[PDB]
RNA sequence: ACGAGACUCUGGCAUGCUAACUAGUUACGCGACCCCGGUCGGCGUAACUUCUUAGAGGGACAAGUGGCGUU
């Protein structure tokens, strides 16, 4: 079967850590394992003015919000993975799963 | 300019008085002993403080210095 | 899902989700010392913990205010009934915690106490619990018609740079009294420890270690063994 | 005794010269691995103008490439970079076989078996790999072995005594057997962190060189020290004379060559050009390389140069 | 038998020209048309400034396609002509000897840095209250 | 076979500079002769990095101002271009020796600058730098082509052409001649 | 002790490392046109990361040289 997961998180270091334990259950299972493949990233960026009159020297703030997303593809039925992705989840990192 | 701050010479000179035989002119084997010996979260201060090891090191190769 | 939103609009819609309820439970639970939640996501489950002082109050007999909590949040957020269970857990080191002694400083100039005797207290209190430095920042009509503020600062703060970001706990507080309205800053540097609960796992960017070596011996005599 | 002259230089390069390799399958080829990231194969020609040219540049490291060894049959090649990673070269096509990973630090030197089918590597970290020829680890020491830096690893040149010497920073020259892969013989007694080891062609006695400027001689059969001579400065390279009876070592600025029978200088390799009058400080010898028949002599400097040496009388 | 073929890239502010440089007879081709039919052509002669400083000798055991896309007109210009310098270097100094590399190298270099070595110039970020990087509004008083 | 860099269809040798004060800021002979005006630049970087640049690249960018030209300087390399062919035209003599004796005819060599407080009027002569007699010579070619070739039939590339051949005998019929002469002539004033 | 510095984000590069049918390159076959080769963002499948994407690491420190300076 031809098996996605789909992960999208906010922090970069969790979702790094989340998607070594993934592809090392993948390489410890002795199954053909595509690689993470690394979408590009988005920012969401709200720019509004810093004071709440209309007083002051024109300053702006400027917010940022980084999501990145990565997809790892699998040769399985699809118990093993469930069996593999309810193993050890973190907290910030979704996780999101779909057969073609 | 590029003067060095007093983090940077403190630290070169606990450096240089307390690890002394295991050093050298040379800015990479002594940049590879400060990032063994100590603990330094930042690069550029790696290298900073590296940079004025090997200045002290070229500097006691003279003479003596007085800290 | 037929709907199944953008990307983008999950993470702002969960974002809001965070900050209404933190909102909720801040102004409700401001007797027990509330410090916030934490929403963790299961597959067909969610569970909001709550971190306070007095895990003992939060319950009330035999859990009906935690049942009345689960019951609100169910039928406010628009959520499928017996899918939320909320859990309550007292927190270590309640000295460290900015919101805390923020709540703490609140009502004990609500029950009318002098301003320097309990900020003199909680700060005694803070840096009992085993702190870097903290301050306490007061303002208000203090004792007149006109408006003034008193800074107590002592120990070690830093201002600038990253590490303001997590070595300092800011929280902001006003206070309902009969006069007027009196404002609370308070800002705790947490001390560097490499065990994760205390404080954070970074060091300071200007603080710098090193190892002490052994005691090596030097032979005058070269000299050569044969061992295993 | 007898008179070294020299008869020219090898410009090229952009970096100190790391290490200097050549065979006797090819008298006409000189391969260096330099400071940067090139390993350049030289073509000799003995011309008025110059002594060699080069012939093919060897990339695919990414930092400082600090050790290079040419294998038996003369058509491979192994090179130790700082990268952590190693390369096993063709000398035809300039491609790269296989790549070794598994070093998470600096290495330091590479070595070729006598055999042609073993690996040996040390680096920065604790760790001595043993490889394949095919880019594989069969059994690494990690727990007992030095206690900090590995600087050289060395086999020896018969199967009659296979072992391996080792030196490293901890003042702790050591010999490990090739078949149990352990430790045999221990030697202490060496002020100053070390910078090489060279094995004599007989595979009977070792040199060592170090910091102190003392070229400390052992033996292989036997644990026993010979004798320890003076050297003057830091000694970084050392190497043994395959026909003749010599030993040669890259003492700061200069190359000091001693007789083995009778322990005297033969000759004081200084720096002859003297120019750097100008309050300037001599450029120091880091490797240094004899030929196959004894009889021309590469040493590599911090100058971009690697000088080449003749025998007169 | 063996296939010789190289393949580099070149750059000037965000337009990416890659070459391609395998044996075969002298042509030299960028998005399918000849370095003559490129706009503009006033700068036909920045176009086929490495070819009338290297001769068309050394060009003749090599054929060259060019793949460009992005930046404006100049830097496509610049990149195409850094990348057909750096490919033929690639050639030269993988398959052929590098004293000849080293003798296109020098001379190269000694003409114009800019044909091996790219140029690290980016545009700045525009900052609030003005209506560009460094220039702010005009200021009024009373 | 690069065996001359012929500047589009002009020779870069046999050409004189005759003023030996300005032998190393005039780039035209042996080394900085390329077939284009037009460079990458990185020139202005530093203090005196502009001196080795060429002159025509030079004149084709202080060609361009007022607003509406800057940044077009392909429009001003092919003005150059036609004006050094209308040079070549008219004159039969080769347009680069025109345009540095232009250059050389047209520079000022001493200058008064205004000394006191902010509003008398006084000046005090001075000598000029090599450089900046250069750049003034540019800057009043340039200008008094652009001032000739303004609200008239007259192109712009025959204006710059009869600037440079003006320029170069000193007839005192161009801007720039007229220019360099007043400032020479408030300079002697009050030495 | 605070401020500065130190810190964080981004830009500038690595033909080396990790992987890409939601990004491509190069070979091969089919197909269209011209006069034996060229063009194709036409079609499809044998390797790869040279383009693109993004993670860990590397690199710059006044390091080397020559002058001025209590050197």
């Amino acid at each position: 079967h031809r098996i996605r997961i789909t992960l999208t998180s906010r922090n970069v270091k969790s979702l790094e850590k989340v998607c070594a334990d993934l592809i090392r259950g993948a390489k410890e299972k002795n199954l053909k394992v595509k690689g993470p493949v690394r979408m590009p990233t988005k920012t969401l960026r709200i720019t509004t003015r810093k004071t709440p009159c209309g007083e002051g020297s024109k300053t702006w703030d400027r917010f940022q919000m980084r999501i990145h997303k990565r997809l790892i593809d699998l040769h399985s039925p699809s118990e093993i993975v469930k069996q593999i992705t309810s193993i050890s989840i973190e907290p910030g990192v979704e996780v999101e799963v779909t057969i073609a | 300019g590029r003067v060095r701050t007093k983090t940077v010479k403190k630290a070169a000179r606990v450096i240089i008085e307390k690890y002394y035989t295991r050093l050298g002119n040379d800015f990479h084997t002594n940049k590879r002993v400060c990032e063994e010996i100590a603990i330094i979260p930042s690069k550029k201060l790696r290298n900073k403080i590296a940079g004025y090891v090997t200045h002290l090191m070229k500097r006691i190769q003279r003479g003596p210095v007085r800290g | 899902m037929a709907v199944q939103i953008s990307k983008k609009r999950k993470f702002v819609a969960d974002g809001i989700f965070k900050a209404e309820l933190n909102e909720f439970l801040t102004r409700e639970l401001a007797e027990d010392g509330y410090s916030g939640v934490e929403v963790r996501v299961t597959p067909t489950r969610t569970e909001i913990i709550i971190l306070a002082t007095r895990t003992q109050n939060v319950l009330g007999e035999k859990g009906r205010r935690i049942r009345e909590l689960t019951a609100v949040v169910q039928k406010r957020f628009g959520f499928p009934e017996g899918s939320v269970e909320l859990y309550a857990e007292k927190v270590a080191t309640r000295g460290l915690c900015a919101i805390a002694q923020a709540e703490s400083l609140r009502y004990k100039l609500l029950g009318g106490l002098a301003v320097r005797r309990a900020c003199y207290g909680v700060l005694r209190f803070i840096m009992e619990s085993g702190a870097k430095g903290c301050e306490v920042v007061v303002s208000g009509k203090l004792r007149g018609q006109r408006a003034k503020s008193m800074k107590f600062v002592d120990g070690l703060m830093i201002h600038s740079g990253d590490p303001v970001n997590y070595y300092v706990d800011t929280a902001v507080r006003h206070v309902l009294l009969r006069q007027g309205v009196l404002g609370i800053k308070v800002k705790i540097m947490l001390p560097w420890d490499p065990s994760g609960k205390i404080g954070p796992k970074k060091p300071l960017p200007d603080h710098v270690s090193i190892v002490e070596p052994k005691d090596e011996i030097l032979p005058t005599t070269p000299i050569s063994e044969q061992k295993g | 005794t007898e008179q070294m002259t020299l008869r020219g230089t090898l410009k090229g390069h952009n970096g100190w010269v790391t290490q200097i390799a050549t065979t006797p399958q090819f008298p006409d080829m000189i391969l260096s691995a330099s400071r940067d990231k090139t390993i350049i194969m030289w073509k000799l020609t003995r011309d008025e103008t110059n002594y060699g040219i080069p012939q093919r540049a060897l990339r695919g490291h990414s930092h400082f490439v600090s050790d290079v060894v040419i294998s038996s049959d003369g058509q491979f090649a192994l090179s130790g970079s700082w990268d952590g990673t190693l390369r096993l070269w063709d000398l035809t096509t300039g491609t790269t076989t296989r790549r070794f990973v598994g070093h998470t630090k600096d290495v330091l030197s590479v070595a070729f078996s006598s055999d042609n089918r073993q690996i040996v590597s040390g680096s920065r970290d604790k760790t001595i790999k043993l490889w394949n020829t095919l880019g594989v680890c069969k059994y690494t020491v990690q727990d007992e072995s030095h206690s900090e830096w590995v600087s050289c690893v060395r086999f020896s040149p018969n199967s009659s005594n296979p072992i391996i010497v080792s030196c490293g920073w901890d003042k702790l020259v050591k010999v490990w057997n090739l078949a149990n892969c352990k430790l045999k013989t221990n030697h202490i007694g060496h002020t100053g962190y070390l910078n090489t080891v060279t094995v004599s062609p007989d595979g009977s006695l070792c040199a060592s060189g170090g910091k102190d400027g003392q070229a400390m001689l052992w033996d292989l059969n036997e644990g026993k020290h010979l004798y320890t001579l003076d050297g003057g400065d830091i000694i970084n390279a050392l190497c043994f004379s395959p026909n003749r009876y010599w030993l040669c070592a890259a003492t700061g600025p200069s190359i000091k060559i001693w007789d083995l029978e009778g322990k005297i200088i033969v000759d004081e390799l200084k720096q002859e050009v003297i120019s750097t009058s100008s309050k300037a400080e001599p450029p120091q010898c880091t490797s240094l390389a004899w030929s196959a028949d004894g009889q021309t002599l590469f040493a590599g400097y911090t100058d971009n140069l690697v000088r080449v040496w003749q025998v007169t009388i | 038998g063996p296939l010789q073929s190289v393949q580099v890239f070149g750059r000037k502010k965000t337009a990416t020209a890659v070459a391609h440089c395998k044996r075969g007879n002298g042509l030299i081709k960028v998005n399918g048309r000849p370095l003559e039919m490129i706009e503009p052509r006033t700068l036909q002669y920045k176009l086929l400034e490495p070819v009338l400083l290297l001769g068309k000798e050394r060009f003749a055991g090599v054929d060259i396609r060019v793949r460009v896309k992005g930046g404006g007109h100049v830097a496509q210009i610049y990149a195409i002509r850094q990348s057909i310098s750096k490919a033929l270097v690639a050639y030269y100094q993988k398959y052929v000897d590098e004293a000849s590399k080293k003798e296109i190298k020098d001379i190269l270099i000694q003409y114009d840095r800019t044909l091996l070595v790219a140029d690290p110039r980016r545009c700045e970020s525009k900052k609030f209250g003005g209506p560009g990087a460094r220039a702010r509004y005009q200021k009024s008083y009373r | 076979t690069p065996d001359i860099k012929l500047f589009g269809k002009w020779s870069t040798d046999d050409v004189q500079i005759n003023d030996i004060s300005l032998q190393d800021y005039i780039a035209v002979k042996e080394k900085y002769a390329k077939y284009l005006p037009h460079s990458a630049g990185r020139y202005a970087a530093k203090r005196f990095r502009k001196a080795q640049c060429p002159i025509v690249e030079r004149l084709t960018n202080s060609m361009m101002m007022h607003g509406r030209n800057n940044g077009k300087k392909l429009m001003t390399v092919r003005i150059v271009k036609h004006a050094f062919e209308i040079i070549h035209l008219l004159t039969g003599e080769n347009p680069l020796q025109v345009l540095v004796n232009a250059i050389i005819n047209s520079g000022p060599r001493e200058d008064s600058t205004r000394i006191g407080r902010a509003g008398t009027v006084r000046r005090q002569a001075v000598d000029v730098s090599p450089l900046r007699r250069v750049n003034q010579a540019i800057w009043l070619l340039c200008t008094g082509a652009r001032e000739a070739a303004f609200r008239n039939i007259k192109t712009i590339a025959e204006c710059l052409a009869d600037e440079l051949i003006n320029a170069a005998k000193g007839s005192s019929n161009s801007y720039a001649i007229k220019k360099k002469d007043e400032l020479e002539r408030v300079a002697k004033s009050n030495r």
